[PDB]
RNA sequence: CGGGGGGAACCUGGGGAACUGAAACAUCUCAGUACCCAGAGGAGAGGAAAGAGAAAUCGACUCCCUGAGUAGCGGCGAGCG
RNA sequence: GCUGUUGGGAAGCAGCGCCAGAGAGGGUGAAAGCCCCGUAGGCGAAAGGUGGGGGGAUAGGUGAGGGUACCCGAGUACCCCGUGGUUCGUGGAGCCAUGGGGGAAUCUGGGCGGACCACCGCCUAAGGCUAAGUACUCCGGGUGACCGAUAGCGCACCAGUACCGUGAGGGAAAGGUGAAAAGAACCCCGGGAGGGGAGUGAAAUAGAGCCUGAAACCGUGGGCUUACAAGCAGUCACGGCCCCAAGGGGUUGUGGCGUGCCUAUUGAAGCAUGAGCCGGCGACUCACGGUCGUGGGCGAGCUUAAGCCGUUGAGGCGGAGGCGUAGGGAAACCGAGUCCGAACAGGGCGCGUCCGCGGCCGUGGACCCGAAACCGGG
RNA sequence: GGUGGAGCCUGGGAGUGAGGGCGCGAGCGAUAACGUCCGCGUCCGAGCGCGGGAACAACCGAGACCGCCAGCUAAGGCCCC
RNA sequence: GGGAUGACCCCAGGCGGUAGGGGAGCGUUCCCGAUGCCGAUGAAGGCCGACCCGCGAGGGCGGCUGGAGGUAAGGGAAGUG
RNA sequence: GGGGCCUGACUGCGAGGCCUGCAAGCCGAGCAGGGGCGAAAGCCGGGCCUAGUGAACCGGUGGUCCCGUGUGGAAGGGCCA
């Protein structure tokens, strides 16, 4: 290829917006002009008024923590029977994480949307559903861990 | 340098999975005494318009 | 597919003719071409570029005069960036020009960057190399019998280190190990000369 | 890198004063006495353009008026005349044929009153 | 025998602010920061579990990336983390 | 690596060669791989530093059962009061530390696993030492989409100086002849300072704070022009005179028109602010998060961080992790549903990522200059 | 009916949040004020660019892309300036 | 609307403007382009110009000075007017 | 206005609208539970209507499918009122 025009194509755009001039963005700076565009101003987001925000709404999002922090407790992921279409033999935990779902995410719960397969599946539960489902040839691995 | 999540909105309002920020009704904590069997059941979750836009903004790293 | 590369007399044994997938003349991307070099000399770049903000200058902080009933103008302390002596504004402070490119839109850029070069008809993978013990010399009458008149720049790339200092000081030739492959290397040469065995890693560098 | 002024307001200053060539004092020499005298010397030039163009309509007419004055009749009248005759020609500029030409002029004008009688 | 005093930063320890932010302000913040003192050295600190924390678990300490602006802390404010 | 050619001067231009593990870079009268200093590549320490990296040599470390129950760090643990540290602000408040009071035990010993009890488990306090991986840059060296003398350090220069202040402390300015000094003998005017000749030089309007030498500002000469006109100083028109040519350039006599610039304001020629003039310096940024948009890469996937290897302006590797692929519910939970509810009422919520670029936002002065003041140590 | 620098929807960026006069309609005021407070309209603001009004932000005329030594009108004018 | 898309020609509207929003350019420093190309038959900078191109920011060309550096097309970065 | 039986001064929901910068404020047919009055048609989710009101935070009570820092329970939270 040659050397220039390798060139950037249609839309890079570099040119940002400078204000210092006669013509474009004069005088009192592409915006301002007036008292609070002057190196700072309060948010707003949440600010202002001080009237007060909407912090009149209100926190029954009940059950925000207690001191020592998180209970661990094991935690759960989805996985629709749907994406399990996809490949054949057998499908276990961790086979599923070297994919889309799971990841590290911990125990393995099947259900849901699609039509079954013929594979035995490991899972530590299902939706009764996705047990149903899976009638059509298919797996009651369960119970695990330990 | 990383933005801090508001805490006192994560405590309090809700996002849904459209991106509609949810909130309870206010208005039912102590007022009450007799108000309308109406009133004080009238309170389970809602909408806000345009006043969300800036709530989203703040629970910025939960999305 | 258009993807006849050109072999080059191992021994005696004329130019046979090796051809390879859309790594020969696939479809250039410009765009995606300038991405890699971009990405390639900013993360070279250095950004030892360093100022005084108004703080960091020697000045001590005394406010200079009053503020009030003097008839001069206000002010603070000499190191304000109205000053002469003063602090520079925004000027630059050292920083890293680095970011990372994706991998893949690397391999594609390199890809690529070959093929165009293949289609240009300069793409030549050779093997004879009897232009030992690395003197420039050697080399360059091996490059004679090669058709490499110097007429235009080349990138010799292959793992034999004494033709690498065979080249190397010519002017017209850019040499090269061939995990050096790139795309900025690539396409500021006007030629392209591959060791099969360069080549047999560019193949494992891409798939 | 550091970009400094350099070249660059050296000239725009010396575009200006050449344009300042002639003005009174400071207003031709100081960068920017220049400078302001000609914001005005610019729009002085654009309306007195268009005036210009109303000046010499002005001009015009009343020498016209002069001469047809000559024979009697006015201006008033006399563009009627012209009017009417059909003869919407003239045209303020071109009836110089008050100076060069009366001869012409003085048939015009009898043309004219003859729309009129 | 040792000590003493010096050393650009950097380190540990003993003491330890205010403007500021909270659109006033006292709790809170700035911040154990600035600064003062003592000490250490080419580094200093830490360091071989009366540890972590829920795992038939791991196995000194230090430093980097994650974990995570999560767990929580909070005139449940600002903000801290 | 020589010659030839212009030039004061070749390294230019030309002819014909050569070296290259050396075609980095500087200098040489201008622009040189081959003239010089270098570069690639490779040598080198008597002396004094440094030195398990490779050797040695010590100190040191090398068991089973079965019994006794002799020892397993004290004003210590432990508890209470008062506090500190931890994300923990008295909280349901453990753990770690301890000023005060009370005050054990030696493995049935004792601390802990977030008040506390009971199981189950973790660890052995009240003695000490320990490299390396980490920080910093007085100092040596290497690099630069770093500065180039109002910049870069305050300081390119004899600067922490001159100067200022009792003192702590404050703190400047000021670089450049030319290739070579060949730095102008001697004569002339002058007391000298300065000139004028001569002379050197490619050049002296390069002559010594001497390269370049802009503007303000001050002169001299020349053209046009003005002593019965009134003005934001210009402008439009005519006419005259002056200078190279059917076209210009300069100037301005009379005529028409005409309330300076910026700021701030409902409103400024304004008798409201700023400004003597000229030159230089002087203000919307960068880091990380976010959110729109846009150029691309791959796609139910996308992508890697720190690091490791390779380069010596070369790129690779590295999936810890991060977003997305599922939602509802405070939660237990259930799941294409789920929450309230007795409810086969109702109703509420329920279908990409990585890099570049740009707009904007949060955190840091965050567009630049300015307080009156508060605090610490002097 | 009406294709308009109309409308509606989703998103990015704003500035404004200090108005002024005139006419009409009310309040306050004294059927005072270049007064003051609303309402409908309009212009100045940002049209101190152009014509009229002697001069003059907002009364009359009229919305200035550039050029002309062409022409027709607006308000207002036609004894001289 | 043509459509030998020619960004080249017809047809029709519009083009006062402060805060603001948007869009296209010009110029300064530095980078790749560069082991290249321009330069003593004279670089950068400076003094003139009634000449040429550009709506403009500007760009050339011509003379004078200056005496050694400068740097395309096409991209990139910022101490950029 | 007077009398009779009564407690709908209900619990679970709410098509749909008024109002409206937000958040509030207001009306609501109809379905289910279990009732009241009426022979019935029907009416009843306080009062002829428009004032008698106070977001969150922090606590207190009475309930309760929930959480319970290794396990079982506590402590303390959440949920409803």
């Amino acid at each position: 290829d040659l050397r220039p025009n390798p060139g950037a194509n249609k839309r890079r755009k570099r040119v940002g917006r400078g204000p210092g001039s006669g013509h474009g963005k004069t005088a009192t700076r592409g915006h301002k002009g007036q008292k609070s565009r002057s190196g700072g101003l309060k948010d707003p987001r949440r600010f202002e008024g001080g009237r007060s925000t909407t912090l009149m709404r209100l926190p029954k999002r009940g059950m925000q923590g207690q001191v020592p922090g998180e209970i661990k407790r094991p935690r759960y992921q989805g996985v629709n029977l749907k994406d399990l279409a996809r490949f054949e033999g057998e499908v276990t935990p961790e086979l599923l994480v070297r994919a889309g779902l799971l990841k590290k995410g911990y125990r393995l719960k099947i259900l849901g949307e699609g039509e079954a397969k013929p594979l035995k599946v490991v899972a530590h539960a299902f939706s009764k559903s996705a047990l149903e489902k899976l009638k059509a040839a298919g797996g009651e691995p369960v119970l695990l861990e330990a | 340098p990383k933005m801090k999540t508001h805490k006192g909105a994560k405590k309090r309002v809700k996002i849904t999975a459209s991106g509609k920020v949810v909130a309870m009704k206010t208005g039912k904590r102590h007022l009450n005494w007799q108000k309308s069997g109406k009133e004080i059941r009238q309170k389970g979750r809602k909408f806000v318009l345009a006043k969300p836009e800036a709530e989203r903004i703040k629970l910025l790293l939960p999305y | 597919m258009k993807e006849v590369a050109v072999y080059q007399i191992p021994v005696l044994s004329p130019s046979g003719r090796r051809e390879l997938a859309a790594d020969l003349p696939a479809e250039i991307n410009p765009h995606l071409l300038w991405e890699v070099v971009r990405w390639q000399l900013a993360k070279r770049r250095r950004g030892t570029a360093s100022t005084k903000t108004r703080g960091e200058v020697a000045y001590s902080g005394r406010k200079i005069w009053p503020q009030k009933h003097t008839g001069r103008a206000r002010h603070g302390d000499i190191g304000a960036p109205i000053f002469v002596g003063g602090g520079v504004v925004f000027g630059p402070k050292p920083r890293d020009y680095s970011y990372t490119l994706p991998k893949k839109v690397r391999k594609k850029g390199l890809a690529m960057a070959v093929a165009d070069r293949a289609r240009e008809g300069k793409l030549l993978l050779v093997e004879a190399f009897a232009g030992v013990n690395g003197k420039t010399k050697e080399f360059l009458a091996w490059a004679k019998e090669a058709g490499l008149d110097g007429s235009e720049s080349v990138l010799l790339v292959t793992g034999n280190e004494l033709v690498r200092r065979a080249a190397r000081n010519l002017p017209w030739v850019v040499t090269l190990a061939p995990e050096g492959l790139n795309v900025y290397d690539i396409v500021r040469t006007e030629r392209l000369v591959m060791d099969l065995d360069a080549w047999e890693v560019f193949q494992n560098r891409i798939g | 890198p550091r970009a400094k002024t350099g070249v660059v307001r050296r000239r725009k200053h010396k575009k200006i004063l050449k344009l300042a060539k002639g003005y009174w004092g400071l207003r031709s020499k100081s960068a920017r006495k220049a400078r302001e005298t000609l914001f005005a010397a610019g729009n002085y030039a654009y309306a007195h353009r268009k005036r210009r163009k109303r000046d010499f309509r002005r001009l015009w007419i009343v020498r016209i008026n002069a001469a047809c004055r000559q024979h009697g009749l006015n201006y008033s009248t006399f563009i009627h005349g012209l009017k009417k005759a059909g003869i919407e020609v003239d045209r303020k500029n071109l009836a110089d044929l008050a100076v060069r030409e009366p001869q012409v002029f003085a048939e015009l004008v009898e043309r004219a009153k003859a729309a009129q009688g």
